[PDB]
């Protein structure tokens, strides 16, 4: 295989290894809720500002509830993918070898029950992130443009 | 699509006639910026409308341009 | 091909009349034989001429190069 | 059958930068292939899945995804430089299987010892109509 | 099986995604499943028929209920010519205020669209009057659907599983159907015509309460017992009649007139009553031919045996056909599809000539929609017929059980048949295209008199014989010496002639040269589509290109690129290549009919007759102009009621185009592209964690052909349907 | 008068079409010199279409309700100068061509590789075979009489 | 067993298929039914990819080796991913 500076470099491997989807030294549920709150803070912006009620004083709650609904749909999709692909007592399929070659313990994140914890965490985190973006966009809302 | 765009843009923003006083009345009336943004518009404003002169062309000098308009399709 | 073009400009065009005033005289450089009813093809192009109107755009060139005489085309 | 396999060892690989024609998830989960040959001299040859690379002296070892590519490269090596070769299959359990010659002599020519798997001793027109065999497992060509 | 699908083990071992695809196409199929036998196949057929009937019944129940809950029937009675119908209420959370504006029409309290399916004239002709009637009918139909599903369940348990013998008992089945399903049904329909329908039209509300006392006649039930049956035709309704009440209405309940009711511009009720009372007894008698359990009657095998023209010009003749038909379903299905397609075409061709329902020949939109609907359905069924015939040849035809019989006698000279069909196609095509191009040119120069214009003299004489007078031929039924006319002048000819000679009606349209040319083009389409299908049928067993094709099953990709290349050689591929021409021919027919009627309604048939003989005339007067009301459905200045159609119109001209994407670009391209995409998604961070379950693989070749044809058909139907509705809704004339 | 179609020796819409055509032609004519060769050809076409209208008003052409000729192919030889005689003439021509081609091919079949003479015609043999057209009705006739026109069970190869 | 190969006694033992078999399926075996005393054989139909190039070569009357199609698998589909 080819190894360009993109796919192989100190800083890029460092960054990708630091984000929650690969730091196996944390419980999978916590990585799930972290990515969930990340995407929750993420999606509220355009959905609210450019929604079909933007010219209305309700556009805030509208966009936020829409974001929450999308988060719920995607959590449903996550659970469905997990129950489809992950069996309930069978082993894991996560990369158990690092770059050097340290034989890694099978990532509990890549297990049926682990994927379930991940899904629940992601859903709760998305809800929290959406409501937090709402409370920070329509109460304490001076230094922004919207 | 490039040549269609060119034809419409020219006949809607550049080409046309100039009055004695200096008022411009373009060949198509300058409806590009308000009817190029709907495919249904492309049908109505440009494709259908500006296809008249080829279809009434029978019994005139331009009648040859009419005949091909069918064989081309055929 | 170039020779055929220049010939048809020489012996079968209204090029001199077109040079007289090019504002409202349609460049025509092709006539059709009156055999099968296609006389209508030789439509009205102005300048006392009848012929299939052209759009090749040779006439602007022949006016740029100062041809201005059928002997030169010939 | 005095035609034993050779139990493909771990010998050096051809000199090649490594590129986007290598193995994928499939090779790491289901199966892959390894072709092996001895070379007469360091020359240049186009790999099946992109570009060209050089071989070394002695035995070689190339890995690939599907058997078709291995056999295509082997036919190229047999028609371009007149050298013999084998290729082996591998399973993630650790098994190794010996596939192509099955005796050492090419399947191109006759070598008694091979069985007769899949013959029908009748011309093609003698096959029967599906109605005569419907609602059964059998088919006309069986 | 260990996984979906449960009917074919061979598929379940396909880790490629095409599994799911072929896990849908080959579900209803029964031969190809694993561990399937004869009687099981028949019981499955039975359950499936019950399911289909359940579906149909739920569909019609929904129709009735929706009209009853949001329709207009009740207040539509009061003026069937100034209040548009209503289909169902709109609830669309994507509208803007002007949308809600331009949809609340016909006198409703919200956005509603206009019911065009003609269900109002149907439910009004029989005589229904109130929403409560529709509620009762909907409840009855829903209960019937539930009952049919109950049957679909019951007949798949023991103590009720019918043995294959019971299915094979063809004589008893046929006698039952021709006796009960046809005869008694017609008699019951005459009953509903003569106990509710006619008195209702005469203003007497009879229902499931009062029909015990009201007689269908002042002294009925005893004039027929008297034997002098004329007492049932004494007093019919007068020709100055109010279809809603008994003004000028008589007391006769069975007549024979032959004319059109003046007000309703349709058929009298008594005509249909008499016709059905006739057909009932016709079928009832006809259904007593075939021996079932009493030694009397006939054995169909005896009939098919006893036929052999002396001298053996047919050879062994029909010997053995009985078994090679009663042993294969696909033959029966081919016959059924053929006959059903023909009678559907017939229904289409008559329902615009003799308007059956009261006040239907006025809502022109409805007439055009119904005609086009029925014609396209007939075309599709006709294609399916030859498809399943070729399937019968591929799968169930036995050679030795049919030695020298007429069936095996067909195959021996398939070449002559295919050649002659190709000859008819070439002749019709060449000459119909020549004449068109000649007329086109001779008008392009300004000489409309030099054109070629043939007179449809044959059809004109036929019309003359039927009774048309404007041609002045003075032939049968137009002359007073012919025995027929002189024996008809007292039975039907008054009203029949009053109708056919009249012009404002739709029966027996005058015809000029354009109609001749269009009829010839239609015959071209017919013959060439027949050629495609028959070639697919006869050459299915095998030609010199692949004589052993009969061992490859019905639908296969191909037989290799060598020996000349063998793309599109399956008989499935023949049906494929025929569907195109089927759509084309039906489109031509509907074009002709729609232009003719859209000229007749505006009273300017002259324009049709003048400028319908040169193709540019069709592209100008028929498409260009008549589409101008549509393409301006929505513009930057707002929208209109026509919006949907305009939108839908474009939708067509899109889906159709997408079909091309599948008919041109074949697999290998997309296969390599999927390879690249797979590597990409595999080596991408944050996504390599998410794995796939079915290896992505581009669709198969026959699957391609199929989905491409589906796209083509969907676009080519949506486009023309939306245009046909809009062009006559924007004008209603 | 078949179905009421009067001949435009007597109808009116024909005269109206003729009048309008010659009128637009004449109005076009008055934009040049009365002697210019284009104007001369214009007047020539004017009189040509005029005499065309005249000829049509000479041969019993039953004529539509809109001012257009309309053929009568019903079989009555009264109006036969449209289909019957031109039909049999074209049938004669087509039989000519078919028979001459068939005879050429049957002749040249007897060679080493007839394809070389099917791509590159034996123009000498072609010239001495071609004018036989005057025999195509009768000759083929005798063929069918002697059964030397068709075959029974020889299908492939030859 | 995914696809299926069949060989018929019109085999003239010319050995074009094997030379053109892409994935080492066929071979020859000693027979007595032609001059070359050799007939085809398909003991390796697993790796039978399904391309007709084999029977696109057999220069016999109609054919002598047929390639009947059947269900699919991971190797009968040229999958590499
Ligand atoms: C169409 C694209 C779009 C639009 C309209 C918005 C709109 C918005 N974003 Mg935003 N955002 C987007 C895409 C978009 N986002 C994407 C793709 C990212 C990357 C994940 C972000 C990351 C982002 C952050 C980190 C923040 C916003 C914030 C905001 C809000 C205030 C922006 C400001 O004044 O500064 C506003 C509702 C700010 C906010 O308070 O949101 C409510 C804020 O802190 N956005
Ligand atoms: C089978 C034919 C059929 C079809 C195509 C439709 C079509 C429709 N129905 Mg419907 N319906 C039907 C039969 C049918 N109906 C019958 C038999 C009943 C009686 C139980 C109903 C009772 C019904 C209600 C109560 C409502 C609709 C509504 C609707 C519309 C929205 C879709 C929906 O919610 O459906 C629902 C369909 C079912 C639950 C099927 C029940 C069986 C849509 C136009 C909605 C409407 O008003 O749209 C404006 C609505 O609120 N339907
Ligand atoms: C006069 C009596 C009578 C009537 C009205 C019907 C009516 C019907 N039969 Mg039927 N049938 C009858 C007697 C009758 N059957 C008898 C006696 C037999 C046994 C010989 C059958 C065997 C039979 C079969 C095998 C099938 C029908 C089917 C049908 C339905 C055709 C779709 C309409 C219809 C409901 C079809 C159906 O949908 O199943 C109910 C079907 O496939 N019938
Ligand atoms: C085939 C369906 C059918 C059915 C179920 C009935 C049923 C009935 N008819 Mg009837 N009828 C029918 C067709 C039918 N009819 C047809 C086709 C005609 C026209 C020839 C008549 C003409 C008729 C008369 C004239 C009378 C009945 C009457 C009756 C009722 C008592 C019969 C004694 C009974 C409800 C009698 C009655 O009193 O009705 C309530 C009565 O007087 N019927
Ligand atoms: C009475 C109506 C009727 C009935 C009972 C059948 C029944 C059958 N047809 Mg059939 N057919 C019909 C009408 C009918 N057809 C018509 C009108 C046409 C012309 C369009 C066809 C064209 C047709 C073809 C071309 C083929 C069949 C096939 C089949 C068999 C398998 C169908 C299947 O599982 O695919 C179900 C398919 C799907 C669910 C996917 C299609 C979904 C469409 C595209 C959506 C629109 C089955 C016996 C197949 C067969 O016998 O193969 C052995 C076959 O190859 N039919
Ligand atoms: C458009 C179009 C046209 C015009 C045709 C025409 C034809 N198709 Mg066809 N087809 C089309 C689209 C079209 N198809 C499409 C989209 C499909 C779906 C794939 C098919 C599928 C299809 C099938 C499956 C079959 C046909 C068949 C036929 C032939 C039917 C016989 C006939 O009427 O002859 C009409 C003949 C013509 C229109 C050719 C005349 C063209 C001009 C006049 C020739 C002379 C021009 C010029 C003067 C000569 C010089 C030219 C050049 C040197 C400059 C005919 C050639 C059938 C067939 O083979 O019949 C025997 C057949 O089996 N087609
Ligand atoms: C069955 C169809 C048919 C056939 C085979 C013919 C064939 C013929 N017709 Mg005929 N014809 C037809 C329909 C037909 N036509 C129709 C529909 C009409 C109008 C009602 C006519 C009116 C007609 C007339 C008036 C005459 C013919 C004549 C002829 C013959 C010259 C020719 C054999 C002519 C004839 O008998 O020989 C001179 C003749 O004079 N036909
Ligand atoms: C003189 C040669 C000749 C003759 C006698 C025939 C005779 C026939 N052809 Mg035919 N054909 C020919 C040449 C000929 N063909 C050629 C060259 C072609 C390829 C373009 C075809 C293509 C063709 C098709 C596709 C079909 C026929 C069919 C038929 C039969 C019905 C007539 C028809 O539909 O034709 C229609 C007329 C034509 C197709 C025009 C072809 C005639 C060519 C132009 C004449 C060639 C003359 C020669 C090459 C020039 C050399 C002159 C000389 C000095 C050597 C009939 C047996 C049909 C059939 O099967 O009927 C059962 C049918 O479907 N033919
Ligand atoms: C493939 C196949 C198939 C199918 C086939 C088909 C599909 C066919 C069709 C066919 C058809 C589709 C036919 C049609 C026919 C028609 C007809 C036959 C008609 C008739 C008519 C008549 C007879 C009429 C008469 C009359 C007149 C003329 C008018 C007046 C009245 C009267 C009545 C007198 C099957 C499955 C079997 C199998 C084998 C193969
Ligand atoms: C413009 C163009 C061009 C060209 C073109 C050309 C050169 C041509 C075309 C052409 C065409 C586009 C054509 C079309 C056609 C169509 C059709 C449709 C046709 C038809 C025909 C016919 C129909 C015929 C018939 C006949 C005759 C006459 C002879 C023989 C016999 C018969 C009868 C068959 C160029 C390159 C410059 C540039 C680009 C574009
Ligand atoms: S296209 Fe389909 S059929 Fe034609 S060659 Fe390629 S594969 Fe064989
Ligand atoms: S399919 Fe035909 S070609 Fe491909 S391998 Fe099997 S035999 Fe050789
Ligand atoms: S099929 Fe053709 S190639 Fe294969 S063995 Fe028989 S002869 Fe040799």
């Amino acid at each position: 295989s080819l190894e360009t500076p993109v796919t192989s470099s100190p800083l890029v491997a460092w960054y990708l290894s630091n984000l929650p989807a690969y730091r196996t030294a944390v419980s999978p549920l916590l990585r799930g809720i972290e990515v969930g709150l990340a995407h929750g803070y993420l999606l509220v912006g355009p959905f609210a500002l450019t929604g079909p009620l933007r010219n209305t004083p309700v556009h805030g709650q509208a966009g936020t509830l829409g974001a929450i609904g999308l988060v719920s749909i995607l959590s449903v999709c996550l659970t469905m993918y997990g129950v489809a692909s992950f069996n309930e007592g069978e082993p894991s399929t996560a990369p158990v070898l690092t770059l050097t070659g340290r034989k890694k313990e099978a990532d509990k994140l890549q297990t049926a029950e682990g994927w379930s914890q991940f899904t629940g965490g992601f859903f709760f985190g998305g809800v929290s992130g959406a409501v937090w973006a709402y409370f920070l966009l329509y109460v304490l809302d001076l230094p922004y443009f919207f | 699509v490039v040549i269609f765009h060119f034809s419409w843009k020219m006949q809607s923003d550049v080409w046309g006639t100039i009055s004695d006083q200096g008022v411009v009345t373009h060949i198509t009336g300058g409806n590009f910026a308000q009817s190029s943004i709907t495919i249904n518009g492309w049908l109505r404003d440009f494709l259908w409308a500006q296809a008249s002169q080829v279809i009434q062309s029978y019994g005139s000098s331009l009648s040859a341009y009419g005949l091909f308009f069918l064989g081309a399709h055929f | 091909w170039l020779s055929g073009m220049y010939f048809h400009g020489a012996r079968f065009s209204n090029y001199e009349a077109w040079l007289s005033d090019p504002t409202h005289i349609g460049p025509s450089a092709q006539v059709v034989w009156p055999i099968v009813g296609q006389e209508i093809l030789n439509g009205d192009v102005g300048g006392g001429f009848r012929g299939i109107q052209i759009t090749s755009g040779f006439f602007q060139l022949w006016r740029a190069s100062g041809i201005t005489s059928e002997l030169q085309l010939y | 059958g005095f035609v034993p396999p050779q139990l493909d060892p771990s010998t050096p690989s051809p000199i090649f930068g490594g590129s986007t024609g290598g193995l994928l998830r499939k090779a790491q989960v289901e199966e892959f292939y390894v072709i092996t040959w001895t070379s007469p001299k360091e020359q240049v040859f186009e790999m099946p899945t992109g570009g060209a690379a050089i071989m070394r002296e002695g035995p070689n070892l190339l890995k690939l995804a599907r058997k078709e590519q291995c056999l295509a490269l082997g036919n190229r090596l047999r028609s371009k430089y007149k050298i013999a070769y084998q290729f082996y299959r591998v399973f993630p359990n650790g098994e190794v299987q010996y596939l192509h010659p099955k005796d050492g002599v090419y399947p191109e020519k006759v070598n008694a010892g091979r069985q007769g798997v899949g013959q029908n001793f009748r011309s093609i027109g003698k096959n029967v109509s599906p109605i005569e065999v419907k609602f059964t497992g059998k088919n006309s060509f069986d | 099986e260990l996984r979906f699908p449960r009917f074919s083990q061979g598929l379940a071992q396909d880790p490629t995604t095409r599994r799911i695809w072929f896990g849908i196409a080959t579900a209803h199929d029964f031969e190809s499943h694993d561990d399937i036998t004869e009687e099981r196949l028949y019981q499955n057929i039975f359950a499936s028929h019950f399911g289909q009937l359940a579906i149909i019944f739920l569909w019609t129940s929904g129709n009735l209920f929706h009209v009853a809950w949001q329709g207009n029937f009740e207040s539509w009675i009061q003026d069937p010519l100034h209040v548009r119908p209503i289909a169902h209420a709109i609830w669309d959370p994507h509208f803007g205020q002007p949308a809600v504006e331009a949809f609340t029409r016909g006198g409703a309290a919200g956005p509603v669209n206009i019911a065009y399916s003609g269900v109002y004239q149907w439910w009004y002709t029989i005589g229904l009057r109130t929403n409560e009637d529709l509620y009762t009918g909907a409840l009855f139909l829903l209960f019937l659907s539930t009952l049919s599903l109950i049957a679909s369940w019951l007949h798949l348990q023991p103590k009720w599983k019918p043995s294959l013998s019971w299915f094979k008992n063809a004589e008893s089945r046929l006698n039952h159907h021709l006796s009960g399903l046809f005869g008694v049904s017609s008699l019951a329909w005459t009953g509903h015509l003569v106990h509710v329908a006619i008195p209702a039209s005469r203003g007497e509300y009879v229902r499931w309460n009062n029909f015990l006392d009201v007689l269908p006649y002042p002294q009925g039930l005893g004039p027929l017992l008297t034997g002098q049956w004329n007492l049932y035709a004494q007093n019919p309704d007068s020709s100055n009649h109010l279809f809603g009440t008994a003004q000028g209405a008589g007391t006769a309940i069975l007549t024979l007139l032959g004319g059109f009711h003046p007000q309703t511009q349709s058929l009298w009720l008594t005509d249909m009553a008499h016709h059905h009372l006739a057909i009932a007894f016709i079928f009832l008698i006809a259904g007593h031919m075939y021996r079932t359990n009493f030694g009397i009657g006939h054995s169909i095998k005896d009939l098919l045996e006893a036929h052999t023209p002396p001298g053996g010009r047919l050879g062994r003749g029909h010997k053995g056909l009985y078994d090679t038909i009663n042993n294969s379903i696909h033959f029966q299905l081919g016959l059924a599809l053929a006959s059903l397609g023909v009678i559907t075409s017939l229904v289409a061709q008559h329902m615009y000539s003799l308007p059956p329902y009261a006040f239907i020949a006025q809502d022109f939109t409805t007439q055009a929609a119904l005609y086009t609907h029925h014609q396209y359905i007939a075309g599709f069924i006709m294609t399916g017929a030859f498809a399943h015939g070729a399937i019968f040849f591929i799968r169930d035809y036995n050679p030795e059980q049919n030695e020298d019989n007429v069936l095996a006698r067909m195959l021996d000279h398939k070449e002559a048949i295919i050649s002659h069909l190709s000859w008819a196609s070439l002749f019709l095509g060449f000459h119909t295209l020549g004449l068109y191009v000649h007329n086109d040119v001779m008008l392009a120069f300004g000489t409309p008199e030099k054109q070629i214009l043939i007179e449809p003299i044959f059809a004109q004489w036929i019309q003359s014989a039927h009774g048309k007078t404007t041609y002045g031929f003075d032939i049968l039924l137009s002359s007073t010496n012919g025995p027929a006319f002189n024996a008809g002048r007292s039975l039907w000819l008054p009203g029949w002639l009053n109708a056919v000679n009249e012009n404002s009606n739709s029966l027996f349209l005058t015809i000029g040269p354009g109609d001749f040319l269009v009829h010839h083009a239609i015959a071209l389409g017919l013959h060439t589509t027949t050629l495609i299908l028959v070639k697919g049928a006869l050459d299915a067993r095998g030609s010199k290109l692949m004589p052993d094709k009969k061992d490859f099953g019905y639908s296969f990709p191909c037989d290799g690129p060598g020996r000349g290349g063998t793309c599109d050689i399956s008989a499935w591929d023949a049906f494929y290549l025929a569907v195109f021409w089927m759509l084309n021919t039906i489109g031509w027919v509907t074009f002709y009919w729609h232009w003719k009627h859209i000229t007749l309604w505006q009273g300017n048939v002259s324009q049709f007759n003048e400028s319908s003989t040169y193709l540019m005339g069709w592209l100008r007067d028929y498409l260009w102009l008549n589409s101008s009301q549509l393409i301006n459905g929505y513009n930057p200045f707002g929208m209109n009621s026509l919006s949907v159609w305009a939108w839908m119109f474009l939708f067509g001209h899109l889906v159709w185009a997408t079909g091309f994407m599948f008919l041109i670009s074949w697999r290998g391209y997309w296969q390599e592209l999927i390879e690249t995409l797979a590597w990409a998604h595999e080596r991408t961070p944050l996504a390599n964690l998410i794995r796939w379950r079915d290896k992505p693989v581009a669709l198969s070749i026959v699957q391609a052909r199929l989905v491409g044809l589906a796209h083509f058909s969907v676009g080519y139907i949506f486009t023309y349907a939306a245009f046909l509705i809009a062009s006559t809704s924007g004008k209603f004339g | 008068d078949i179905a009421g179609l009067t001949p435009c020796k007597e109808s009116k819409a024909f005269a109206k079409r003729e009048k309008q055509s010659v009128k637009k032609l004449n109005s076009s004519l008055k934009k040049y010199a009365p002697d210019s060769a284009p104007a001369l050809a214009i007047q020539a076409t004017i009189d040509k279409t005029k005499r065309r209208f005249e000829n049509y008003g000479k041969f019993g052409l039953l004529c539509g309700s809109d001012g257009l000729p309309h053929l009568i192919v019903s079989g009555d030889q009264r109006h036969w100068g449209e289909f019957i005689t031109p039909g049999v003439l074209f049938l004669y021509i087509a039989g000519w061509i078919g028979w001459v081609g068939r005879s050429y091919l049957i002749a040249v079949s007897g060679e080493k590789k007839p394809a070389m003479r099917e791509i590159i015609i034996d123009v000498e043999l072609a010239a001495r075979i071609i004018p036989r057209g005057f025999i195509w009705p009768v000759a083929a006739y005798r063929e069918l009489i002697n059964g030397d026109l068709v075959v029974d069970d020889a299908d492939i190869g030859y | 067993m995914s696809h299926s190969v069949k060989i018929y006694d019109t085999c003239i033992g010319c050995t074009q298929c094997v030379r053109a078999c892409p994935t080492d399926v066929l071979e020859m075996i000693p027979w007595d039914g032609c001059k070359a005393k050799q007939i085809a054989s398909a003991p390796r139909t697993e790796d039978c990819v399904g391309c007709k190039r084999c029977e696109s070569a057999c220069p016999t009357d109609f054919l002598s080796v047929r390639v009947y199609l059947g269900p699919e698998t991971t190797r009968s589909m040229a999958l590499s991913y």
